[PDB]
């Protein structure tokens, strides 16, 4: 279940909501999903640190 | 997790295993991931093939 | 009864022994959840004698896996039977059905891990419902026999035990019938004489000081075993030839 | 942040009930109605028997002469008996019956402070003609589910054997579902307006539900609060 | 609730050894031998003993001479 | 089964291992040691990583 | 004939509905088959074991 | 019929923009009762300032070119929706940056209005090159009661919320002789507006106002 989980939260497909958008950062994607205004497989674009 | 354990080490690498998994439960669970008998999907092409 | 069969529940329930099948037609003359009395029709009853077919229910007998095994009557006052009809339902039977089991509302889905490997998540209301519960019948027996330091015997007079537990023993010493128990408590109390007892003088110091004197008898008691707590529905007692009849007996 | 009221209550069944709260503000519909679901689904008062000892029977293992219902079934008929109390919390009914026939739950002797949200029930079938029944009936207020193994902890000393415990089951709700959907305020463009459609019991009315719902679930916040 | 005994088996050579000298350093507290070097926590004489091998503070030397020294604080109660 | 003895519980499995087996034991990770979780019912619950 | 028989009990044909936690309320996205099963309990209890 | 009444156990912070809360005793699923609930309102409703839309002197488009700047148009965009600004009882402000300096553009070079404050006076909204790069856009901000995305309303992202995450976890909780009951733990960062404390007492009264046409005494 665990590499399930993270294989549907990896996967990625075109035209989901909000898809090319842009967020703050990884709250921000988390903060979008579950408010439900973005998807969680969208090809969107942030700002990472590393 | 192997290369996290060979960077990081030991430490890291266990609460990295432990946050994977309490992760992954959840997010498997509110995915839905169910199993149904339309999902099997034969190629109508199998009719043809087989004769 | 199963919701989805293959319809062969029927050619088991019924050939299976558990059940209760008509041995001629007629009308119930008397339901009761102990017997089932059958008026037998005019042209299936032989010449000579009666009457009525009556049939006697067994009623919680202890089975081979220690389960519970009992016939509940499927038919109501006055009613047409014919033969080959199920008068009374056995175990995991419904109205000559086979059921093994119950018919459970299922959705596949992973919640939280607690199904990970195989795991099943339950329901609460499930376990409310009591529609999974299972009734056992434990059969335990204690046995009085002669030894060296002679016979044993049965007293609900037991040294090392207080008022609370000897509460629920009879003059004789033996559990009532009725009364629930758990593990520990003693059903049938019994003393096996054992005697030469020595003390270190310690102990023959607390003899003295306290006046609580030794006892001549052991203890072997027939109690619950542990972890399990049920309630006493049966008691047999089996006395051998030449002994005393007790008062319970 | 307009506050909520209530405006819609038509009780169709004698169990089957609905409720309505219009004002509510954007995305209000869930955070109100699943937590009240999980609320009610948990928390009311209800009112389930406990204790039962018919005068025949000594444990619930057994067979009655005259009745075809086994003392098993009986009890388990017993626990889905609903009543309703006012004045006190423990109550002792008085079940006595006979002749052939099913035994109603209207064969019960009322008590001063006791009512019945269906009689038409049934404890047992008789199928004897001088077979009679005695037994009297404990009912109590209380909080969920309660089994009677765990019930046998404090023990009150119960002294005649032939007192059988029953599962205690106090859950005056049985089913909740929620949905929402815009109904426009007098001055406000779309706003989530929340119907709460139940089957209950018939046992508690479904204002009274809905009011204690709010309180037990406004005092979880008694950790940050003085009065408003 | 020391999960891991990492940083223990780093001051110390062999994973074996750590058990060796913390089972010594136990002995010494859980049985009236002596008082911690660290504040307790509530945690078992055990893991005590793996929090003082953590620190520095405690190791077969250390121990070997404070053992040693005691050997000589009892040949001094003769006068 | 008083209830003053519970705490007591609590206090003398706190960082005590206990050593966990199945019933083959193939190799040496058919044993491992973990930190007592006190639960109520009759059944272990074993960590599914393992 | 299953498909048949689920369109006269007013239920889906593809045998999956729509499933609601009960712990946060929001949806289950990708429909999760539901039904009814035969369960069986086996003598294998944990009362006789632990 | 009583209930099971909790008190505060304990509070734990990190750091002034991040803040752990602990609740217990509770009863089973009031944690997740008012979790889910305080977690809705913080995420999807809250009262709170931020940046909506924003246009530029130098071109008009947010995938246009800049003359003068190492960046893009899309990052500057982005760096106003990090800007987290406190407004005061006014309802509105739209104001502009004047900066032609050479170096980074920090959040302290702008036009500073009457009632309007800053908790992140080093936030880089920009990189400036060399000699001169003329730039001077023009910032508008507004009020408004949760998160409203840019394209459902330069188009910017408008967050209105004041905190930046929320998360909320149910354990044991460890009783006299209760055998199973919750323990709530809420977990919240917040942007720099407020302090989760007050943040989180405030989402309880919204809901408790919300409940006041209610209960008893």
């Amino acid at each position: 279940d665990v590499v399930l989980g993270l294989y549907y939260m990896t996967r990625d497909c075109v035209n989901a909501k909000g898809e090319g958008m842009v967020l703050t950062g990884p709250k921000e994607a988390e903060r979008l999903y579950r408010s439900g205004l973005a998807s969680l497989h969208a090809r969107v674009k942030v700002r990472i640190t590393e | 997790l192997n290369t996290c354990y060979r960077i990081l080490g030991l430490k890291p690498t266990v609460i990295f295993a432990d946050q994977i998994m309490y992760t992954g439960f959840a997010y498997a669970a509110r995915s839905g991931a169910s199993v149904g008998i339309d999902d099997m999907v034969i190629p109508e092409k199998k009719h043809e093939i087989i004769s | 009864k199963p919701l989805v069969g293959t319809g062969m529940e029927r050619a088991v329930a019924v050939d299976s022994g558990v059940t209760a099948v008509a041995k001629r037609g007629g009308v119930v003359q008397y339901v009761d959840a102990s017997r089932i009395v059958i008026k037998v029709n005019e042209d299936e009853m032989y010449p000579g004698e009666a009457g009525i077919d009556i049939y006697n229910l067994t009623k919680y007998t202890r089975s081979n896996q220690n389960t519970c095994i009992n016939q509940m009557p499927c038919v109501s006052l006055g009613e047409p039977v014919e033969r080959g009809d199920v008068l009374a339902d056995g175990p995991s039977t419904d109205l000559g059905e086979l059921a093994l089991g119950q018919n459970m509302r299922v959705a596949f889905m992973p919640w939280n891990g607690y199904n990970f490997e195989d795991s099943i998540l339950v329901s609460e209301r499930v376990v409310q419902e009591d529609r999974f519960t299972t009734i056992h019948i434990q059969e335990l027996a204690c046995v009085s026999r002669d030894t060296k330091l002679g016979p044993e015997e049965i007293t609900a007079d037991i040294p090392n035990v207080g008022e609370a537990a000897l509460s629920k023993l009879d003059e004789s010493g033996i559990v009532y019938i009725g009364a629930e128990v758990t593990g520990g408590d003693i059903l049938v109390g019994k003393v096996t004489p054992k005697g030469e007892t020595q003390l270190t003088p310690e102990e023959k110091l607390l003899r003295a000081i306290f006046g609580e004197k030794a006892s001549d008898v052991k203890d072997s008691s027939l109690r619950v075993p542990n972890g399990v707590s049920g309630t006493v529905i049966d008691v047999q007692v089996f006395t051998r030839d030449g002994v005393e009849k007790d008062k319970r007996a | 942040f307009l506050k909520p009221r209530l405006v819609d209550i038509e009780q169709v069944s004698s169990t089957h009930a609905k409720v309505t709260l219009e004002p509510l503000e954007r995305g209000f519909g869930h955070t109100l109605g699943n937590a009240l679901r999980r609320i009610l689904l948990s928390s009311m008062p209800g009112c389930a028997v406990t204790e039962v000892e018919i005068d025949g029977v000594l444990h619930e293992y057994s067979t009655k002469e005259g009745v075809q219902e086994d003392i098993l079934e009986i009890l388990l008929n017993l626990k889905g008996l609903a009543v309703r109390v006012q004045g006190k919390d423990e109550v002792i009914l008085t079940l006595n019956k006979s002749g052939i026939g099913p035994v109603t739950a209207a064969d019960i002797t009322h008590d001063g402070d006791v009512e019945i949200v269906k009689p038409q029930h049934v404890i047992c079938h008789l199928t004897d003609e001088n077979a009679s029944i005695s037994m009297r009936i404990k009912v109590q207020r209380g909080r969920g589910y309660v089994p009677a193994s765990t019930r046998i902890h404090s023990e009150e000393d119960e002294r005649p054997i032939g007192r059988l415990l029953v599962d205690a089951c106090y859950s005056p709700v049985e089913r909740i579902a929620y949905n929402v959907e815009a109904a426009r305020v007098e001055q406000r463009t779309d706003l989530d307006k929340l119907v709460i459609e139940m089957e209950t019991n018939g046992t508690i009315d479904p204002e009274e539900a809905i009011r204690r719902a709010a309180t037990i679930l406004a005092e979880q916040l008694e950790a940050f609060v003085d009065l408003e | 609730a020391r999960v891991t005994v990492q940083d223990a088996v780093e001051k110390i050579g062999n994973r074996f050894d750590l058990v060796l000298v913390a089972a010594r350093r136990a002995r010494q507290m859980q049985v009236g031998g002596k008082d911690p070097l660290v504040p307790e926590e509530n945690d078992k004489t055990t893991v005590i003993a793996l929090r003082e091998i953590e620190e520095g503070l405690i190791n077969n030397q250390i121990l070997d001479v404070r053992e040693r020294q005691e050997q000589q604080e009892q040949e001094a109660a003769e006068l | 089964e008083e209830a003053v003895v519970w705490d007591i519980l609590d206090e003398v499995i706190r960082e005590h291992p206990v050593l966990l087996n199945r019933a083959p034991t193939l190799h040496r990770l058919g044993i491992q040691a973990f930190e007592p979780v006190l639960i109520e019912g009759k059944a272990i619950q074993l960590h599914p990583l393992v | 004939e299953i498909k048949e028989l689920l369109k006269l009990g007013d239920l889906p044909t593809s045998g999956q509905i729509r499933l609601y936690d009960g712990r946060t309320g929001e949806q289950f996205e990708r429909p999760v088959t539901v039904g009814y099963m035969y369960m069986l309990k086996l003598n294998h209890l944990v009362d006789d074991k632990m």
